[PDB]
């Protein structure tokens, strides 16, 4: 599995200046959590896919 | 041209790029035909013989 995301430099400056969010950890936090969510859902999905 | 400049018809001007273009420069987000502006340098020599 794989994902990716890109952000402009000006947006990173703009987001930090007006909101205090670094615009880089958020995308890292979003992508890392999303992959774990899909995998966690998948394993449960296979269990029901295989249950007698 | 200088005579026009004195008369006030034409005046010097200096602006800056709107941030929208400053992100979409030669690439990012699918934009095309917008290369950067670059600078370089050249080195040239001179040679001096000796008289007597």
């Amino acid at each position: 599995r794989q994902l990716k995301a890109a952000y402009s430099i000006e947006l990173a400056q703009d987001l930090r200046a007006v909101h205090g969010m670094d615009a880089d950890a958020e995308l890292s936090g979003i992508l890392a959590t999303e992959i774990m969510l899909e995998i966690n859902r998948e394993v449960v999905d296979w269990i029901n896919y295989s249950a007698q | 041209i200088k005579k026009q400049m004195e008369a006030g018809a034409l005046v010097e001007i200096a602006e800056g790029m709107a941030t929208s273009i400053a992100e979409l420069q030669e690439g990012f987000n699918g934009s095309t035909d917008n290369p950067w502006n670059e600078m370089g340098f050249r080195i040239d020599k001179q040679v001096i013989e000796a008289k007597s």
